[PDB]
């Protein structure tokens, strides 16, 4: 019984512990040879006691002068190399110890470790014998290599030390502050001894032991190359012996080594992640794309007839009771995130960002039939809803090639919008059966794979193939929007109820395939005479919604607020009357607000702003092109009007965020005044803080959202002129009111032009103002600096314009 | 057409190397007109890259 | 300590896969944003 209401545990008179800890102690193997296999028997049931959380013995040897000192011994001796004939019962006694170690800094979390542990680690370190063990690790993994095939004796020891040193080198990452392995160039020697280790037993194909050996350094490497992504301070010597390991595992079995050609290109994905590289740098990139499209071909081709069989295997049920622990038989789904076929997708996606003119590439895909084999794939995984992860991967690859001139005619040339357009109904497509809604949307990315991601990568591939492609696309285009004519108009709308960031990221793919297919306006209006004027009604509601969400920056605060909190009903209501008072009293207790919150729900409001004004550009841009040219409807008196319609109703009343009000004059002149209110806080956050390091693309933000803020203001001008000439010029629109409409666009075009004249005078980023900034240098004449007041074409034209409504 | 420009490199870097070689052996007139050769050769390299 | 290096080669296989897919959306998206105003300097300065 213990002072403090603990129980101590002490070795009794009778105690095994009191004979395992003489048969250890090196102050009397001084005198008393313990012959190694005896060790090993009593480093074994030691072993097991730290397995078997027998803590009641432990907390009993943990507290035993010289334990740690006296049990680590053997780790601080010297072998003999796997050449000669070592005793294999040390071999077993240096990995039952690694265990303990491993066990013990798992279990006794970041803290209370006995320091005898923290200096014996400390020790290990600075006698640098994780270098050690590391060679000779290195060296027992290449005589197995140099000696299967005979009858190798010891080979179940040698797999003891290999898994032990895997467990040992995994807990000296995330506990390298107890196991003292910070000097990067010991765990650059420890991941190159893990290579060239791991490489000398997948080099073998035929060897099962080899191969098991092998695919167990292979997912140490791994870890290592993650945890160590920033201290591999080169790629070029990696690269080379994974390309030997891929070829050497290319060579083996597919069942055993599926679990295998992951881990390797789960590793090249992770080494073309740490650095810029191009086609001249990778060692035999030409063969390493054709190594991995063949594989693909496994994966992908045996996926489609998996996809296949669950089309023919109807109605299986969902068996949900199974408490059971890892064994055989049960089925390899081959969609699963870090399966062969998935990160072969993602592998090819990270080669296609490597090979610039995509001529390396198109090398290897002129000789597979591998883009239709994806296509065919793709069409039976929308039509079924299966396979999220590949066709969400497919999709990706599709993307990045859809970027060059050769990657867009070779996905056009596959087939791309047969294989996705009426498959591509199915995902969005609701059951009629009406049910319960699952409330269990808990806070996961935006990048966990998902439905409508696979749409808006669907939506984002046809806006790459349109802008590559054009004319030589446009049929396919048109197609494409006339079949998913309804999900278009959704989207179109889905921003004036459904505010979420994810949302916006549908809506602003579905504006940006329109405004790259308006530049076809005749063309869409020759085939779908009626969509193409809904779209330019339901442009003109998101330019309304947009524009009133972003100039009441309050109410979008709590439109955010009111769907970031839930789960209380009440009614009936009726009112009124007062308090009060009081008591009292006491006691505790301390716990403050976060000021995260304030900040993250700001850095949401700020994101959200960004992603309503991305579309807003988009819309405001898809609708220019719905309009006649300001050079047009103010030049050529013969230019028609009936081609074009009122896109804007004759007000000039501010845009409420309401759900009938059809988009005005009004609606535009509050657009002008949002991005100017914006651009005028982007001037007001400059203020000194310092000691933050490690952002870069917070200056990228803010050039950007820049130029972003100028795009939204000037398609806005150029739709108020255009509209406004096309009220100004028809013959029906009343003399009354275009009088009316002279008057009150020659007002706040006054304000306006005014306002932009104020803040232009401070100089918009640009080669100009960056050549008047200079005061102690660059400066001729007098005081003057390249050459100023150069002004901008819109304070030019909405003068012109202004003129003209003054005449 | 990826290859090319890392081969011209490997061309003047191995060029400059059999002509460092050539030019510690004793001049005789092969020795005169095979380092006439490659740096005939290096002036066209020169023009590939 | 099994579930730990279960969640470690889980770590070592997942991740990777949402850096490609996030340079994807990242790399497509930053294409359109900077075309479209590449192509609005065209404008302007043919205005101009």
């Amino acid at each position: 019984d213990g002072s403090d209401g603990s129980k101590e545990f002490s070795l009794g008179m009778w105690s095994c512990l009191h004979a395992v800890l003489e048969l250890i102690d090196s102050q009397q193997q001084d005198r008393y040879w313990c012959p190694p296999l005896l060790h090993r028997a009593a480093i074994a049931f030691l072993h097991a006691l730290w397995q078997d959380r027998r803590d009641s013995a432990m907390l009993v040897l943990r507290t035993k002068p010289k334990f740690w000192e006296n049990l680590t011994s053997p780790l601080f001796g010297t072998l003999s190399p796997p050449s000669e004939t070592s005793e294999p019962s040390i071999l077993e006694t240096c990995a039952l110890i690694m265990k303990i170690i491993c066990l013990e800094i798992y279990y006794v979390v970041k803290g209370s470790l006995d320091q005898s542990l923290k200096d014996t680690l400390k020790k290990f370190s600075i006698e640098k014998r994780f270098a050690y063990w590391s060679g000779y690790v290195k060296s027992l993994a290449v005589h197995v290599a140099e000696t299967e095939g005979s009858s190798c004796t010891s080979l179940l020891e040698y797999q003891m030390l290999v898994s032990a040193w895997r467990m040992l080198l995994i807990i000296a990452t995330t506990h390298a502050d107890i196991m003292h392995l910070t000097d990067s160039v010991v765990r650059r020697q420890l991941f190159l001894d893990v290579l060239d280790g791991t490489k000398a037993l997948l080099l073998v194909p035929a060897s099962v032991n080899c191969l098991r050996l092998g695919s167990m350094k292979c997912t140490l490497l791994l870890i290592l190359l993650r945890q160590w992504k920033r201290e591999l301070g080169s790629v070029d010597e990696i690269l080379g012996p994974l390309t030997e390991i891929l070829e050497g595992v290319l060579q083996a079995d597919q069942q055993l080594m599926e679990k295998t050609k992951a881990k390797v290109f789960s590793a090249f994905i992770t080494v073309l992640q740490m650095k810029e590289m191009k086609v001249s740098d990778i060692p035999q990139y030409s063969q390493l794309v054709l190594n991995v499209c063949e594989t693909l071909q496994e994966e992908v081709i045996a996926l489609f007839d998996q996809t296949r069989h669950s089309l023919a295997l109807g109605s299986a049920t969902e068996d949900k009771d199974s408490m059971e622990t890892d064994d055989c038989s049960r089925s390899r789904h081959r969609d699963q995130r870090d399966g062969v076929c998935v990160l072969g997708l993602h592998l090819a996606k990270e080669l296609c960002e490597v090979d610039e003119d995509g001529d390396s590439w198109l090398q290897v895909t002129r000789r597979l039939p591998i883009l239709p084999t994806l296509l065919t794939t793709l069409e039976v995984s929308l039509r079924m809803k299966q396979n999220l992860h590949f066709t969400e991967a497919t999709l990706h690859l599709l993307l990045t090639l859809a970027r060059t001139q050769q990657g867009a005619t070779a996905v056009a040339g596959a087939g791309i919008t047969q294989s996705i357009c009426l498959p591509l109904l199915s995902v969005y497509q609701l059951s009629t059966n009406g049910t319960a809604q699952t409330p269990s949307a808990s806070r996961k990315s935006l990048d966990a794979p998902s439905w409508p991601g696979v749409y808006r990568l669907s939506m984002s591939l046809m806006e790459q193939l349109l802008k590559t492609l054009r004319y030589n696309f446009l049929p396919e285009a048109l197609d494409f929007v006339g079949v998913h004519q309804e999900r278009t108009l959704q989207c179109l709308n889905a921003v004036r109820t459904v505010q979420s960031l994810a949302c916006l990221e549908e809506a602003d793919h579905t504006v940006g395939f329109i405004l790259q297919l308006s530049n076809f306006m005749k063309e869409w209006h020759f085939h779908l005479p009626q969509l193409m004027r809904d779209i330019q009604v339901n442009l003109g509601y998101l330019c309304q919604a947009c524009t009133s969400l972003l100039h009441s920056r309050k109410m979008l605060q709590h439109y955010l607020q009111n769907k970031n909190g839930d789960g209380l009903p009440s009614a009936v209501a009726q009112r009124v009357q007062r308090p009060p008072s009081a008591a009292s009293a006491a006691p505790s207790s301390s716990k403050q607000p976060a000021a995260d919150t304030e900040a993250s729900e700001q850095q949401a409001l700020h994101t959200v702003q960004y992603g309503l004004l991305k579309i807003l550009s988009k819309t405001l841009a898809a609708l220019r092109h719905f309009t006649p040219d300001v050079c047009q409807i103010l030049l050529d008196q013969s230019l028609d009007l009936a081609e074009y319609n009122f896109l804007f109703a004759l007000s000039f009343t501010t845009p409420t965020f309401d759900s009938e009000v059809a988009p005005s004059f009004g609606t535009l002149l509050a657009t002008v005044n949002v991005a100017l209110n914006m651009l005028g806080e982007l001037d007001k956050k400059k203020e000194p803080l310092t000691q933050a390091v490690g952002l870069s693309t917070q200056a990228e933000g803010t050039r950007t959202l820049k130029s972003l803020l100028m795009f939204t203001m000037e398609n806005c001008f150029y739709l108020l002129i255009s509209q406004a000439m096309r009220y100004l010029r028809d013959p029906a629109v009343h003399p009354r009111d275009k009088q009316r409409m002279k008057q009150e666009l020659s007002s706040e075009l006054s304000t306006l032009l005014s306002s932009l004249s104020r803040y232009f005078r401070r100089g918009a980023p640009s080669s100009p103002a960056t050549g008047v900034l200079p005061s102690p240098q660059g400066k001729s004449t007098s005081l003057s600096k390249a050459s100023p007041e150069s002004q901008e074409p819109l304070i030019q034209l909405v003068q012109a314009f202004v003129r003209h409504m003054q005449r | 057409n990826c290859e090319r420009r890392r081969f011209t490199n490997l061309c003047l870097d191995a060029v400059c190397g059999y002509l460092v070689e050539l030019q510690s052996m004793s001049s005789s007139v092969a020795v005169q007109a095979i380092t006439g050769n490659f740096k005939s050769l290096q002036a066209k390299l020169e023009r590939l890259h | 300590i099994q579930g730990f290096l279960k969640n470690e080669k889980d770590n070592a296989l997942l991740s990777a896969i949402e850096e490609s897919r996030k340079r994807t959306f990242g790399m497509a998206e930053e294409y359109h944003r900077e075309s479209m105003l590449v192509e609005w300097e065209q404008v302007k300065q043919r205005i101009l």
